[PDB]
DNA sequence: GGTGGTGTGGTTGG
């Protein structure tokens, strides 16, 4: 996260470390949707231009974090999957369309002051809340800033950060961007006529872009970290997947794999 | 409990996060 | 230290 700040205790219950077994490294950030269920992007599981295919025995998920390398003993709770998920058309040889997965715990986790489930966006919510001009929140672990390389230190934060970031209107998102873009985005960030700056970055893919209501005071989760160019460059906007868009698919493997 | 998106540090305790009324004024603005 | 840097802890034991 470029130009966010550090989390308050708490602040994102639902923000999910994901964790490579061997050699031990921070892959991608996710979310926690129930018990047993977490959501994150396809290309933190499966990205063969960098060599990446990761199966579930490879990782674990880390919930209920704020510290990004701290082991946070009696807080965090980690977890072993029973299987990954990955959107059959996910489409990672051209523009990380339908940039999705679900990962499957072995147990279900028990909720706690720092580890519990956001809410996903029914057709209501998605249509009265995804609007240009309005605010959701991004967090992660990712690098705080674009990074020129390679080696990294500096460019990793200690604690989780936030930022808030407003949707853009989509012939904006479009035109920002020589990548073709599809219904299942969004892009969202400050344009350069707007004064204030920030941006998801390398390392805060599958992490959520969340929403609260002011109808019922939930938090829900509208996109996913997916992609960008570069991070906080003007003229360019984070692209994150969109959830509502995609929620056909993550309902019927919840109802058919589930528990 | 359907208790989705209620945070038990925040919502639950009425405590306000230090910039979520910016998430809030977005819809006005 | 333990898959940081300081605590009569901390978002947590000793
Ligand atoms: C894996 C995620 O950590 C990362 C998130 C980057 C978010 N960037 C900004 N500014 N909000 N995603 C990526 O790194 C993805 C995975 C494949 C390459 N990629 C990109 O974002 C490229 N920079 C652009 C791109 C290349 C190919 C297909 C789509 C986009
Ligand atoms: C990802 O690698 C796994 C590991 O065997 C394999 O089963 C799966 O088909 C792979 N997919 C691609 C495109 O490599
Ligand atoms: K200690
Ligand atoms: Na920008």
């Amino acid at each position: 996260i470029v130009e966010g700040s550090d989390a308050e205790i708490g602040m994102s219950p639902w923000q999910v470390m994901l964790f490579r077994k061997s050699p031990q490294e921070l892959l991608c950030g996710a979310s926690l949707i129930s018990d047993r269920w977490v959501l994150t992007a396809a290309h933190c599981l499966l990205y063969p231009p960098w060599d990446k295919n990761f199966t579930e025995n490879d990782l674990l998920v880390r919930i209920g974090k704020h510290s990004r390398t701290r082991y946070e003993r009696n807080i965090e709770k980690i977890s072993m999957l029973e299987k990954i998920y990955i959107h059959p058309r996910y489409n990672w040889r051209e523009n990380l369309d339908r940039d999705i997965a679900l990962m499957k715990l072995k147990k279900p986790v028990a909720f706690s002051d720092y580890i519990h489930p956001v809410c996903l966006p029914d057709r209501e919510t998605a249509a009265s809340l995804l609007q240009a001009g309005y605010k959701g929140r991004v967090t992660g672990w990712g690098n705080l800033k674009e990074t020129w390389t390679a080696n990294v230190g500096k460019g990793q934060p200690s604690v989780l950060q936030v930022v808030n970031l407003p949707i853009v209107e989509r012939p904006v998102c479009k035109d920002s961007t020589r990548i073709r873009i599809t219904d299942n985005m969004f892009c969202a960030g400050y344009k350069p006529d707007e004064g204030k700056r920030g941006d998801a970055c390398e390392g805060d893919s599958g992490g959520p872009f969340v929403m609260k209501s002011p109808f019922n005071n939930r938090w829900y989760q509208m996109g996913i970290v997916s992609w960008g160019e570069g991070c906080d460059r003007d003229g360019k906007y984070g692209f994150y997947t969109h959830v509502f868009r995609l929620k056909k698919w993550i309902q019927k493997v919840i109802d058919q794999f589930g528990e | 409990e359907a208790d989705c998106g209620l945070r038990p540090l925040f919502e639950k305790k009425s405590l306000e996060d230090k910039t979520e009324r910016e998430l809030l004024e977005s819809y006005i603005d």
